[PDB]
């Protein structure tokens, strides 16, 4: 015996998913005050972003970017922020730096996708980052104390 | 026998309508040693059992291929009427369809045997089928199947006052063969 | 509670340098010995164990074909080996002798050992009790092939062996079955021990009632205590524990990202999932190799026990064995075999002396300046006379030239006493 | 008949099958990029080929351990058979054994030993009664008011 | 059954009677037989005291057990393809996601 045909059956969901209100906000938040948006009841097309958005880093841990079509997620959260161009390499499990110690730590049992793109023309101005914390953060934690020292 | 992708649960098997007990939040069922055996389709929500898409309990009885190249098929743990349902002859080849359902089916204790016919007279066991039945090739060109002859049924007249006494004897030489050693094989660290 | 082991009750025997103690009465008791013969013939499959009908998993196992060829060949050889073991322990006599028309053979009841004639089955009452005492993952490919000899043919073998021991004599295996009455059969069972043949012909009713009482007592012991056949249940528990260990070892991940291959094939691309599937298939192949090796060791132990049981049936059932404490605690070793689920149960009818009596003893007797020695038995002495008797029973007669033989002189032997020897 | 000495040929076939299956297990890759080490040492740098050679050497060590364990089991079974043969020669060749059906089907167990390729072959000269005659039988005989046996 | 008392000279005499040697033999030279038994006991005692290779099978059993345990603690000292044989420097030098 050998398999034949496909019995692919996915849930009857008709909503298209708000990528423009999570990837193209007017201004992304600071790294020390990163926002988390719960994404629910939508379809993960990943193909409306193939035009006019050049993805500088798309690294998935636990799953693969070639298999994101075939999977339906129980729940998705999106942590969104904006950093320097050389500090993108610090967003990975098991790593230390400024962003990975004092602003945003990722857990060791991570199962997700880090997606970062360079944009030096959309966001012009000045941003803030934490660099003098006494104790390193626990994973997926936030700190807003400006004068804790 | 189909490949299915149920909510990202890729697998291969035969889906059958089943009535397993699931909760309101369960999407797949774990069975045996963590195998997805009962699932729930997302559209028109019901319970589907994933049977394996053929039968693993299939034995092949043959003489040597230098002798006959003739084959017999044994299906265990199942009747022989549901052999087309378990084997699934909608997808298997045409030469398999003779052995799936034929004129020479035989139900026994260990399933059914296809390719051999029953003779009432019993001989010595050549190929051990199991559960008391046996098959042979000596039996104008077919595999024969029978039950084991445990021996010729004898009777002794215990007459409560009579003995039987031997009056003549014989001497015979019997041969017994016993192994003593095997070849002394030594392997090396280098060159292996 | 906690204590020290009692090695036994401390006894003492008065070795008085000239006294013997002689048994004056005996008893017959039946002892039960249980021996396993085979285990369940478990055959595992290459497909459906490691790979849940998966194409990529099978494609990778097609680089490990010789491993599963080894596993299938070894397990098939072990199954054929225990079919041979079950054939060798039971099928020794070829002619299946029928049951006698009368179950009362000279006063000895045999209805417990043989099946009743008003039944289409073949297992006897004791075999039914033994079957009632012993209580006995397919999508993983762990299939238990049925044994080649069904329990009805094994029951026919046991009925043939018991009826052959009841009707024929010592020549049950050697040549054809020569008919011998059971009273004289037991009499020449006694004559191959040291007990003189006359003993059975004085209290044959007492011996037969002792045999019937022992059969009833071992039947009651089988009915009451559910721990006499614990070896067969230990064998079945070992097989079930090995299979449960295998299906528990299937539930680990062996260093991969998951225990199951479905989410690995679903979440990962092929170039990354290849390493995880390779780690899982390597771990499952070593698990099967461990199971096959332990099955080989268990089959070796079961082969040793089956060869011991075959030797016991060739020496204690087909004939009388003179080995001390081989088949039961006693003197004569005549046994009945009964079937059991993956095992055999021997009932040995053994002869044990019971009541003892003290006597004073000299080795030789000086008559007419000549030292006479007993041909059989010892020289016992009462308070008035000197008699000679056998070792294993108290039956004394007068000192006669037929019972003694002359040798040597009357000064070369120590411990001699003297009186007259009758002519 | 060329099937009377099948046990010795079974022993030789088991040894040959074990050696052939060992050299068949040598032909796999055990998760490395190739079965042979020459193309691994030729195509890869040492820091990457170290893992592949480690996987291959681990697989081959487990194959040798499996072969040694199965050889130990086979040697245990052959030791049991050799001890049985030693008991048979000490009891049936060196003297007469009175055990029933130990050395041949018969009454006396006088045996001749002959050599065999990795084995011994015993020829037992056994005595079997052939022709039978029916008689009537009483255990004892009463003469002069006394029972003779 | 129970232990039935029998004198030792007659119990030797019926040890010979179960062989083929007639019972009268021991009752002519019982002192010679007893002195032979005593000399054999002294000789096997001297053989046990002198040669340290008569009980070599038990020492082979103990040596096999000790060799198995020593081989186990020698096999503990390898790395099995990891970066080190011991887990302490692996847990110290590496993060969790790599040392796993
Ligand atoms: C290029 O990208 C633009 C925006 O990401 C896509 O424009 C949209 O196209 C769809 C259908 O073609 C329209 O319904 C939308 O209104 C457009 N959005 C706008 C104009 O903001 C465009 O389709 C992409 N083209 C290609 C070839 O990928
Ligand atoms: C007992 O049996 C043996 C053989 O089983 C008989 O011996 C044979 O006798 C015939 C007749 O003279 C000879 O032709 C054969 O050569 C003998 N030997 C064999 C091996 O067959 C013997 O005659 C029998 N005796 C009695 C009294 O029946
Ligand atoms: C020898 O022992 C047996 C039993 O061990 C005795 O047989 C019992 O005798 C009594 C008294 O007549 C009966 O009530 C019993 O039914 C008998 N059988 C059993 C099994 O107890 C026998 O009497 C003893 N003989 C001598 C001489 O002491
Ligand atoms: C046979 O005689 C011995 C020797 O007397 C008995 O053993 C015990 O011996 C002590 C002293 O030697 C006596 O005080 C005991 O009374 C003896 N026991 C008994 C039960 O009387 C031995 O018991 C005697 N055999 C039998 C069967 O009574
Ligand atoms: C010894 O006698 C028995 C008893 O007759 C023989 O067994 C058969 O017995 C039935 C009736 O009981 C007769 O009708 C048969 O004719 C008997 N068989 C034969 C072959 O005659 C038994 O066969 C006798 N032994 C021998 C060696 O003939
Ligand atoms: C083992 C054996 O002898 N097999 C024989 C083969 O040699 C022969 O060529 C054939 C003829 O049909 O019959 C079979
Ligand atoms: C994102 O928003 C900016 C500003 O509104 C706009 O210029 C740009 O085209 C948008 N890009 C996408 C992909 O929507
Ligand atoms: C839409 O969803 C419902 C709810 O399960 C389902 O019954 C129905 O078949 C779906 N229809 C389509 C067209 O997918
Ligand atoms: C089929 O097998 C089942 C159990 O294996 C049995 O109950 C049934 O009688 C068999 N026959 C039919 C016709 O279903
Ligand atoms: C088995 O079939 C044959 C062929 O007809 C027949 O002669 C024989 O009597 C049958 N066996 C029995 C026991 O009826
Ligand atoms: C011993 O037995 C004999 C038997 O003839 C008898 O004459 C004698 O009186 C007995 N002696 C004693 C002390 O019982
Ligand atoms: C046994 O030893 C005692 C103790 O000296 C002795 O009196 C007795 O005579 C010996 N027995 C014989 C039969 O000589
Ligand atoms: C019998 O024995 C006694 C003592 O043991 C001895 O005094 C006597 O002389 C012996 N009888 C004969 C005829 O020698």
């Amino acid at each position: 015996i050998l398999p034949s045909t496909e019995v692919v059956r996915f849930p009857n969901i008709t909503n298209f998913c708000p990528f423009d209100k999570v990837f193209n906000a007017t201004r992304f938040p600071n790294v020390y005050a990163w926002q988390r948006t719960k994404i629910s009841d939508c379809i993960a097309d990943y193909t409306v972003l193939y035009n006019s958005t050049s993805f500088s880093t798309f690294k998935c841990y636990g799953v693969s970017p070639s298999k994101l079509i075939d999977l339906c997620f129980t729940s998705v959260y999106a942590d969104t922020f904006l950093i320097r161009f050389s500090e993108v390499r610090q967003i990975a499990p098991g790593e230390t730096g400024v962003i990975a110690d004092y602003n945003y730590k990722l857990p060791d049992d991570f199962t997700g996708c880090v997606l970062a793109w360079n944009t030096a023309q959309q966001d012009i101005g000045s941003y803030f980052y934490r660099s003098h914390r006494a104790v390193k953060l626990k994973p997926f934690e936030r700190d807003l104390s400006s004068d804790e020292n | 026998c189909v490949n299915f992708n149920f909510n990202g649960l890729r697998g291969t098997g035969v889906l059958t309508d089943s009535d397993k007990r699931f909760q309101s939040f369960q999407q797949f069922g774990r069975d045996s040693a963590d195998f997805t055996d009962s699932v729930r389709d997302p559209q028109t929500l019901q319970i589907l059992d994933i049977s394996p898409c053929s039968f693993g309990g299939v034995s092949v009885i043959t003489p040597g291929t230098q002798t006959s190249s003739k084959v017999a098929v044994l299906y265990q743990d199942v009747n022989c009427t549901d052999v087309p349902t378990a084997l699934g002859l909608d997808q298997i080849s045409a030469a398999w369809r003779v052995y799936a359902i034929g004129n020479d089916v035989f139900q026994t204790q260990a399933g059914c045997l296809v390719g051999a016919e029953h003779t009432n007279i019993s001989y010595e066991c050549d190929i051990p089928i199991g559960a008391g039945v046996c098959a042979s090739y000596n039996s104008t060109n077919s595999i024969i199947a029978y039950a084991m002859s445990i021996g010729a049924e004898s009777s002794i007249a215990y007459s409560n006052n009579s003995i039987a006494i031997p009056t003549n004897f014989s001497i015979q030489v019997t041969t017994e063969v016993l192994p003593v050693s095997v070849s002394k094989t030594s392997v090396d660290c280098t060159m292996y | 509670i906690a204590y020290a082991m009692s090695i036994g009750a401390e006894s003492s025997i008065a070795y008085s340098n000239n006294s013997i103690a002689i048994p004056t009465n005996f008893s017959i008791q039946v002892t039960t010995e249980v021996l396993p013969v085979s285990v369940s013939k478990t055959s595992v499959d290459c497909t459906m164990y490691i790979c849940g009908d998966s194409q990529e998993c099978n494609k990778l196992l097609l680089q490990y074909g010789s491993f599963c060829a080894q596993l299938n060949r070894a397990l098939s050889g072990v199954a054929v080996e225990q079919d041979k073991n079950t054939e060798a322990v039971f099928a020794q006599v070829k002619q299946i002798y029928k049951a006698p028309v009368i179950k009362d053979l000279g006063g000895f009841n045999f209805s417990q050992l043989l099946p009743d004639p008003t039944k289409p089955s073949q297992r006897s009452f004791i075999e039914d009790l033994l079957f009632d005492k012993v209580t006995l993952q397919k999508f993983n490919g762990l299939t238990v092939l049925p044994p080649l000899l069904t329990d009805e043919m094994i029951a026919a073998y046991t009925s043939a062996l018991v009826s052959g021991t009841a009707t024929a004599g010592w020549t049950f295996g050697i040549g054809a079955a020569l008919q011998v009455p059971f009273a004289m059969q037991m009499a020449y069972r006694f004559n191959g021990i040291g007990v003189t043949q006359n003993v059975l012909y004085e209290n044959q009713k007492l011996i037969a009632n002792q045999f019937n009482s022992a059969i009833g007592k071992i039947q009651d012991s089988l009915s009451s205590t559910a721990s006499a056949l614990g070896k067969l249940q230990d064998v079945v528990n070992q097989n079930a524990q090995a299979l449960n260990t295998l299906v528990k070892q299937l539930s680990s991940n062996f260093g991969a990202i998951s225990s199951v291959l479905n989410d690995i094939l679903s979440r990962l691309d092929k170039v990354e999932a290849e390493v995880q599937i390779d780690r899982l298939i390597t771990g499952r192949l070593q698990s099967l190799q461990t199971y096959v090796t332990q099955q080989l060791i268990r089959a070796a132990e079961i082969r040793a026990s089956a060869n011991l049981a075959a030797t016991k049936m060739s020496e204690c059932v087909l004939g009388q064995s003179k080995r001390v404490d081989f088949c039961g605690k006693g003197y004569h070793l005549m046994s009945f075999p009964q079937s059991a689920p993956h095992g055999v149960v021997f009932l040995h009818v053994t002869y044990v002396p019971a009541q003892e009596k003290n006597f004073t003893t000299a080795p030789a007797i000086c008559y007419d300046g000549k030292a006479h020695f007993p041909r059989e038995g010892v020289f016992v002495s009462n308070g008035t006379h000197w008699f000679v008797t056998q070792r294993n029973f108290y039956e004394p007669q007068i000192i006669t030239t037929d019972n003694t033989f002359v040798s040597g002189s009357c000064d070369v032997v120590i411990g001699i006493v003297n009186n007259t020897v009758y002519d």
